[PDB]
């Protein structure tokens, strides 16, 4: 049943190179995101 | 009888203003939004 | 103070009220509103124009 | 507490009163439209939508989903 693959801590490292946090002018302190919050709703 | 009644001392006709225009600064509008629609009208029906 | 009052700091009282919490706050951002009216809507409080009324 | 009986009156209480109506009213629906509201608690840039959300929930995450999520105009 085993194949031949990598490993699961090397796949950690890659989402969290692909994956960046951003930065808004409207951040608002009860809610995070303002623009993010509407289009969910 | 004349203490009841206004004055344009009272008035909020501006401070009216100056909060609609924090919640467009605050809040995205788009045309999809409801609010972009009021809010540019009621711009109108205070200049003009 | 801590010593006049502790129970606050349950995770029951607290993840409860995080509901509460964001309601209030969310109340001028988004069309909770429309909530409110879907809420009326249902239970056919709304009141709209088709329909008849003797009122 | 001088103050709090001085902006007393002034005071925001509308909002407050409005949920209390709402609970003892229809108590079911209350439920869920206050479930219906839920943020987002960390946000993220670049990744790919199909897959990386996928892979992200297989690993790396901790009692936390991860997904993907709309925003204006990204």
């Amino acid at each position: 049943k085993k194949q031949d693959q990598e490993s699961i801590s090397k796949k950690k490292e890659k989402l969290l190179k692909g994956i960046q946090p951003t930065d808004e002018k409207l951040v608002d302190k009860h809610i995070g995101n303002v623009p993010i919050a509407q289009q969910i709703v | 009888l004349d203490t009841t009644r206004i004055t344009k001392e009272k008035t909020l006709t501006e401070e009216y203003r100056l909060s609609i225009d924090h919640l467009k600064n605050s809040i995205v509008t788009k045309k999809g939004d409801h609010l972009y629609d009021d809010i540019n009208l009621f711009i109108k029906q205070i200049s003009v | 103070k801590l010593m006049y009052s502790l129970s606050k700091y349950d995770r029951l009282n607290i993840n409860i009220n995080e509901n509460f919490y964001t309601f209030l706050k969310s109340l001028d951002k988004v069309d909770v509103y429309s909530l409110k009216f879907f809420k009326n809507m249902i239970f056919n409080k709304t009141y709209s124009n088709y329909n008849v009324n003797l009122f | 507490x001088x103050x709090x009986x001085x902006x007393x009156x002034x005071x925001x209480x509308x909002x407050x009163x409005x949920x209390x109506x709402x609970x003892x009213x229809x108590x079911x629906x209350x439920x869920x439209x206050x479930x219906x509201x839920x943020x987002x608690x960390x946000x993220x840039x670049x990744x790919x939508x199909x897959x990386x959300x996928x892979x992200x929930x297989x690993x790396a995450a901790a009692a936390x989903x991860x997904x993907x999520x709309x925003x204006x105009x990204x």
